[PDB]
C-alpha cells in the first residue's frame, strides 16, 4: 500500500553525467558511446545569450575550446558539431557505462524523472510531467541545463528531455535529445512566457483509480454519465479533454479494480462542482494530474528494472 | 523578469 | 526555482541489492563487504507469521538455505547469524560495488530516499520521512521487506532504514540496518496500530522559508508570537512542539530569508486559522512537512553528490 | 486489517 511520487531509478544515468565548460560558461553533458550532448548555449559568455548567433559562436570554436570532465577524467575532444539546440562533442573514448539507450520525444501529459545536476555531479532525481503548454515544472537552478529526464523499460533508458532554460514565471524549458524545443520556445533571454495551462485529465483519473486501489474510496458515488457529458464539465474547470484513446488506456486500471472508467468520470464530475469537501485523497488537497495510468500500474504492480 | 539560460559562471 | 520532492541519486544503493531466498519466502538483502543484511522474516512459513519464535526458527537451518542471489550470481553463504529483526549472511565474496557507507538510525523528523526493491532489482526511488509516530508514509508491496532508506553525504550512504512491514492504515514499519525497529512495532502479523500521528513543525517551517526563497511572501503577516504561545496553538492542530534545537536550526533559513523564526511561526499559525484560500504554496495545496531545514538549503542551492 | 510482513511467496 501506500503511493508515492516514484522516481527510476538513475543509476544508469548517473554513469553517464559529465562536465562541459567553454570560457567561463558550465553546464552538464550527457555522455553516451564517443560523444557528449549537451545545450549549445554554452557555446555563449553571458554577454551575449540575448540574442546568440550560435552559427558563428561555434564556427571560431575549435575542439580545445570544450573542456569536458568525466569526475576526475578530462575526455578528449575530437570533434564538435550542432544538432538543432544540442552540441555533439565527439570525444576519444566511448563511455564504458554507456547504458542500453534511445533517443525519444514524448508528448504533453507524459512524465519521466529528471536527474538535476550541477558541474557533471548529481543534486538529486524527481519525477515530472510535460505540460499540456509544453513546459516543465522542474526544479533547477543557474549551471542545471544539460540534466536529462527519462523513462526506464526493463534495461533500455529512453532519454527525453534535456534542460536548457527557466521561463519568467519558474517552469522550464527544454528539448529532446535530438535539440528540438518541445514548446514554442527558443535558447535566449529575449521575453517570451508560457502559455495557459490545463489538467490533465486522463491523469487524474489514473490518480483516481491510484486512491481507490489505496483504499480511498469515499469519492466514489452510485452514479454514472457519459463521456460526452463528462467533457462538457471538464472543459468547464480548464481540464483536458478526455478521448476515446484515454478511456482504453484507463482499461487495466479499470479491470484491476472492479470500476468501470465513466463511474470513475462520474466521481471525478462530482468532485469539480462540490470540491473534495475538506477530505484528501492519497495524502493531498488538490487533483493531482502528474501520474500517468502507466504510472499507477507501474507502481502499485511492483515493476523492476 | 526575462528567460534565463540556466548555464553557470 | 522550483521545488520538488527530491530523492537522492540511487546508483551506489542499487549496486548493493541482491534477493534472498528460504524456502518459499523471497524477499531482498542489502550486500555491503562480505555480508548480505535482511529482514529476520524471510525465514518464516505462511504457518510463522503470528508467534515466531525467531531463534527456534534459524536453528533449524544452514548456511545452504539461504539463497542469495545477485543478479544472475549466487553468491554463496558461508555463515549467518541474527542481530535484532535482521540476518546477517556471512557470503564467500566482497561486493565489488560496495560504496562508503555507515549504518545510522534517525530521528522523527529526518528524511530520507527509499531504493523499493522486489527480488533484488529497483523498482523506484522515493524521498520519506521518519513520522513522529514512528512509522513512514511509503510505498511498498509484499516482497519489498529488505528494501532500504538511505541520506548521502558527498560519498558515503548512511543507511538508515530497512523496510519490515505495512499496518493496517497503509503506513509502514522497519527497523535499523542494526535491526533495531523504529517505535513499537514488531515482526508478527498480531495486531498492532500505528499511534496517533503529529505534523512535523520544523519541516513546515523550512518548507515555509523555501517558498520565501522562490518568490512568494503572501502568507506571511505583521505579528510575532513567543515560543510558548506558538505551541500552545500548532498542538491543537495536532502539530509538534517546536524546541528551541528547532529555532538554531532554522537559523540559516532565517537569515537568508531576514525571517525571524518566530516570525514565521506567526505566519505558521494564521495559515493554519485560515488555509489557504484557493491559493497554492510550491504547488501543494497543504502544509508539507516532509522537508527538512537541510534539504531545502539543498535543493534551493545545488548541493551534489 | 491485521499487519502483513511484506516478503513475498
Amino acid at each position: 500500500s501506500g503511493f508515492r511520487k516514484m522516481a527510476f531509478p538513475s543509476g544508469k544515468v548517473e554513469g553517464c553525467m559529465v562536465q562541459v565548460t567553454c570560457g567561463t560558461t558550465t553546464l552538464n553533458g550527457l555522455w553516451l558511446d564517443d560523444v557528449v550532448y549537451c545545450p549549445r548555449h554554452v557555446i555563449c559568455t553571458s554577454e551575449d545569450m540575448l540574442n546568440p548567433n550560435y552559427e558563428d559562436l561555434l564556427i571560431r570554436k575549435s575542439n580545445h575550446n570544450f573542456l569536458v570532465q568525466a569526475g576526475n577524467v578530462q575526455l578528449r575532444v575530437i570533434g564538435h558539431s550542432m544538432q538543432n539546440c544540442v552540441l555533439k562533442l565527439k570525444v576519444d573514448t566511448a563511455n564504458p557505462k554507456t547504458p542500453k539507450y534511445k533517443f525519444v520525444r514524448i508528448q504533453p501529459g507524459q512524465t519521466f524523472s529528471v536527474l538535476a545536476c550541477y558541474n557533471g555531479s548529481p543534486s538529486g532525481v524527481y519525477q515530472c510531467a510535460m505540460r499540456p503548454n509544453f513546459t516543465i515544472k522542474g526544479s533547477f537552478l543557474n549551471g542545471s541545463a544539460g540534466s536529462v529526464g527519462f523513462n526506464i523499460d526493463y534495461d533500455c533508458v529512453s532519454f527525453c528531455y534535456m534542460h536548457h532554460m527557466e521561463l519568467p514565471t519558474g517552469v522550464h524549458a527544454g528539448t529532446d535529445l535530438e535539440g528540438n524545443f518541445y514548446g514554442p520556445f527558443v535558447d535566449r533571454q529575449t521575453a517570451q512566457a508560457a502559455g495557459t495551462d490545463t489538467t490533465i485529465t486522463v491523469n487524474v483519473l489514473a490518480w483516481l483509480y491510484a486512491a481507490v486501489i489505496n483504499g480511498d474510496r469515499w469519492f466514489l458515488n452510485r452514479f454514472t454519465t457519459t463521456l460526452n457529458d463528462f467533457n462538457l464539465v471538464a472543459m468547464k474547470y480548464n481540464y483536458e479533454p478526455l478521448t476515446q484513446d484515454h478511456v482504453d488506456i484507463l482499461g487495466p486500471l479499470s479491470a484491476q479494480t472492479g470500476i468501470a472508467v465513466l463511474d470513475m468520470c462520474a466521481s471525478l464530475k462530482e468532485l469539480l462542482q462540490n470540491g473534495m469537501n475538506g477530505r484528501t485523497i492519497l495524502g493531498s488537497a488538490l487533483l493531482e494530474d502528474e501520474f500517468t495510468p502507466f504510472d499507477v500500474v507501474r507502481q502499485c504492480s511492483g515493476v523492476t528494472f | 523578469f526575462y528567460p534565463k539560460l540556466q548555464s553557470s559562471q
